[PDB]
RNA sequence: ACUGCAGGGGAGACUGGAAUUCCUGGUGUAGCGGUGGAAUGCGCAGAUAUCAGGAGGAACACCGGUGGCGAAGGCGGGUCUCUGGGCAGUAACUGACGCUGAGGAGCGAAAGCGUGGGGAGCGAACAGGAUUAGAUACCCUGGUAGUCCACGCCGUAAACGGUGGGUACUAGGUGUGGGUUUCCUUCCUUGGGAUCCGUGCCGUAGCUAACGCAUUAAGUACCCCGCCUGGGGAGUACGGCC
């Protein structure tokens, strides 16, 4: 589902798009949105922290439930497949049967008039959010939270999918989308199924702009700089910047972990 | 010279264990078909009742 | 309305009184669609032939429901997401 | 310091090598001494000679643990096989049964490509 | 497919006299049945290249009528190609 | 068309056990591994072995054969859903609708190619050891692409029965796979006789340069198709199409 355009022009010679197949009702809910604004990079110093940001195309926040606390036993229905440009996957309207509105993060294979349980006695069905107690093993999760109650912070990327290795007596262990194995609580809730929009990855923004139209402002190497303004500039002609890789602020690369953190000891093995 | 040809109506069933206690050997493999005498369409459903009752677990997939 | 024949096989740790109304629930998802069902036998602890998850005995119930091909996908969909359920064996009886 | 009565042995006989392992019941070794460690190198490890005094330097040195009787567990296509149940015999261990437990996959993995010597 | 009760629907349609199992309009009809069911099953299930030869011996086999059929009556040939379709 | 029947014929989803490898932990301690003989290598920072638990991928022991299926390439762990073809019997139906098929179109092992997953074992390249006058090899220890999955491309094999398809006819002997049907027939023997369809071995007439083929023809005849015209140069050049 991702269209390619003609070589009409030198900007479009290998550009692709998204073909939108899934999205119902291309406008947004009025009382679910919220106001932002960009900073360019930008703190509350006013100076530039994060580089290469900036630019960019207006945009308005959609309010995602990561939450799904305080519905349990009450169905909803998928309204609408909807659009969002703060995240890369695709949002599903879900009317609640008492009358609540709600946005989630749509799992793959949502399509639109679905019925979405929640709680302890709900359905291994795409959708469904429990807790990880009642998930059996082996089962493709997403939207995991790491405290119970804290709100879904794992795996919420399109295409993204935690597996569920095992439960041993308070404790869920769990494969993250880096390999990444992690043990976390059994309380914490998670959303059964994988998430959608999984072929993202493939486009290819073709032209300059189209990096600008979504935020990404230029980087310029170090090493055709001066010395004055990063470790790798200086030379006569062009170099590789004589002496290992560093950041631009002086820092060799390698770890950068806090060695004792306090999670380490929910972490069974690293990534690889 | 087969059972299964001369008596009719016997059926071959993954649920009875008893009967496939013969045509398995004493380590738990599939008789020949030479030693047996069956013809080769009820080896055929000899063969498919004792690979389903392994799954059920009605016999072991090896023993010693 | 095809014959179809299920074998389950339960949990040792569950008693031979709450066996018949547990598969009941599931057994009501063949009725509302129009199926029948034959014969619930229900053979006791048995002694397995090797080890299913952990355990040595298993509960053998056999089920003979007469339902649509897309009702039986559905029984044993939600058999095996059930914590007493160790394996399911879905077998035809006709050619 | 130990004292087990009963024990269970293992004969693991390849084609260049034989290791006699001696086991508890639960399975935790007592002695392994096996045809490299009875003083061989080379090709000498996979005789039927070496094989049957690897099995007398684990029966006893398996008996400074009070084990009195073994059973015995051999696996391995080797020459040393026979050679070391008969010589266990001979060292004070009656041996009771012996099963053959050499590891038969079912068509599974690849094996290494033929030898074209 | 096409089970002994679903051919005699399709039989008191096309066939002439009550017992026609054999004329060019009683085999066009059941031909042009198992080919439009076996294009379901290509739908879904694109790999199937053994059956889809199967595809090709009925549509082959319906062509041939087809031609006898609009060479021994021309009427008889109109006639059916409206019912089912052609192009 | 109706009635029976055999089968690894195909495609999709879920799923089962043995073993190989790694990981966590217990017991244990000095060798394991490898070969024609050795070394490189692993190990002494606790390997190999041995028992328990877990992760993962690929292949499916026995049944399994001289056997079944498919147009060929090929196809076997189990179950479910959809689906192609063949054989026999009845003689109910249409009434030559048949055969072959230049160009064309589809399918077509393995290696390879593109994007994206996966990666246990094996293993082009490559690295080390050995052998050797040398060893860009055989042998040994490691090991990337690849082998696997989804979707496309490629279009080649000693793609072989080195034997194109249809039909009729021309002694038999003996195994075997799939049906149907009379006799001592229920004395069971699933034995014998008959008949249609496959699959083998042996063999007369006949053919062949010989070897050999022989009712599954390379025999006796008819119909359609591709191909050959001394060996090299060469299935190469040039031109074109993909
Ligand atoms: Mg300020
Ligand atoms: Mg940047
Ligand atoms: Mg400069
Ligand atoms: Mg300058
Ligand atoms: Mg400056
Ligand atoms: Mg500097
Ligand atoms: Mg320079
Ligand atoms: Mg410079
Ligand atoms: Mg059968
Ligand atoms: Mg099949
Ligand atoms: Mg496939
Ligand atoms: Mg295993
Ligand atoms: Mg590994
Ligand atoms: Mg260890
Ligand atoms: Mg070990
Ligand atoms: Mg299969
Ligand atoms: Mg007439
Ligand atoms: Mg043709
Ligand atoms: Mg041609
Ligand atoms: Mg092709
Ligand atoms: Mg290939
Ligand atoms: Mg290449
Ligand atoms: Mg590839
Ligand atoms: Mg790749
Ligand atoms: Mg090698
Ligand atoms: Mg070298
Ligand atoms: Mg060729
Ligand atoms: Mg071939
Ligand atoms: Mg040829
Ligand atoms: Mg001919
Ligand atoms: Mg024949
Ligand atoms: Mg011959
Ligand atoms: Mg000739
Ligand atoms: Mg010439
Ligand atoms: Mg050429
Ligand atoms: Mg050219
Ligand atoms: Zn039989």
């Amino acid at each position: 589902a991702i269209r390619k355009y003609k070589p009409t022009t030198p900007g479009r010679r290998g550009a692709s798009v998204s073909d939108f197949a899934e999205i119902t009702r291309s406008t947004p809910e009025k009382s679910l949105v919220r106001p932002l604004h960009g900073r360019g990079g930008r703190n509350a110093h006013g100076r530039i922290t994060t580089r290469h940001k900036g630019g960019g195309h207006k945009r308005a926040y959609r309010m995602i439930d990561f939450r799904r606390n305080d519905k349990d036993g009450v169905n909803a229905k998928v309204a609408h497949i909807e659009y969002d440009p703060n995240r890369t996957a695709r949002i599903a309207l879900l009317h609640y049967l008492d009358g609540e509105k709600r946005y989630i993060i749509a799992p793959n294979g949502l399509s639109q008039g679905d019925v979405v349980e929640s709680g302890a006695n709900a359905d291994i069905k795409p959708g469904n959010n429990l807790p990880l107690r009642n998930i059996p093993a082996g089962t493709l999760i997403h939207a995991v939270e790491l405290r119970p109650g804290g709100g879904a912070k794992l795996a919420r990327s399109a295409g993204s999918s935690i597996q569920l290795l095992g439960k041993e007596a308070s404790y869920a262990s769990l494969r993250m989308p880096s390999g990444e194995i992690r043990r976390v609580d059994v309380r914490c809730r998670a959303t059964v199924g994988e998430v959608g929009n999984a072929e993202q990855a493939n486009i290819n923004w073709g032209k300059a702009g189209r990096m600008r139209w979504k935020g990404k402002r230029p980087s310029v190497r170090g090493v055709v700089m001066n010395p004055v303004d990063h470790p790798h500039g200086g030379g006569e002609g062009k170099t590789s910047g004589g002496r290992h890789p560093v950041s631009p602020w002086g820092k060799p690369e390698g770890r950068t972990r806090n060695a004792n953190k306090s999670s380490n000891k929910f972490i069974v093995r690293r990534r690889r | 010279k087969c059972v299964f040809c001369a008596k009719k109506d016997q059926a071959i069933d993954y649920k009875d264990t008893a009967l496939l206690r013969t045509y398995i050997s004493e380590r738990g493999k599939i008789r020949a078909r030479r030693v047996t005498g069956n013809c080769v369409q009820h080896q055929r459903d000899i063969a498919l009742a004792v690979k389903n009752a392994r799954e059920v677990a009605l016999l072991p997939f090896t023993s010693s | 309305m095809r014959p179809y024949e299920i074998m389950v096989i339960l949990d040792p740790t569950l008693d031979e009184r709450t066996v018949a109304p547990s598969l009941e629930t599931f057994l009501n998802v063949v009725r509302k669609d129009g199926g029948k069902v034959e014969k619930v036998d229900i053979w006791g602890k048995r002694r397995l032939a090797y080890e299913i998850a952990k355990h040595a005995e298993g509960i053998y119930v056999v089920i003979d429901v007469k339902a649509a091909p897309a009702t039986v996908s559905e029984l044993d969909r939600q058999l095996s997401l059930n914590e007493s359920v160790l394996r399911t064996k879905v077998m035809r009886t006709d050619k | 310091k130990k004292n087990v009565p009963h024990g269970a042995a293992h004969i693991k006989s390849t084609f260049n090598n034989t290791i006699v392992t001696i086991t508890d019941p639960q399975g935790n070794v007592i002695a392994w001494a096996s045809s490299g460690h009875v003083g061989f190198k080379g090709s000498r490890k996979s005789t039927p000679f070496a094989a049957q005094l690897a099995a007398e330097n684990a029966a006893r040195k398996a008996q400074d643990h009070g084990v009195r009787k073994v059973d015995v567990f051999v696996k391995g296509p080797g020459s040393g096989r026979e050679t070391a149940i008969r010589s266990l015999q001979a060292a004070g261990l009656e041996v009771g049964a012996i099963s053959d437990v050499t590891p038969q996959p079912h068509n599974g993995v690849r094996p290494p490509k033929r030898r074209r010597v | 497919a096409l089970t002994a009760e679903q051919k005699k629907e399709i039989l008191r349609s096309y066939g002439l006299h009550e017992t026609d199992t054999g004329s060019p309009e009683a085999q066009i009809a059941l031909l042009t049945k198992r080919i439009a069911d076996l294009t379901e099953h290509l739908k879904v299930h694109k790999h199937d290249h053994h059956s889809r030869r199967g595809l090709l011996l009925l549509v082959g086999r319906r062509r041939r009528l087809i031609k006898y059929i609009s060479q021994i009556d021309v009427e008889r040939y109109r006639s059916l190609i409206e019912r089912l379709g052609l192009r």
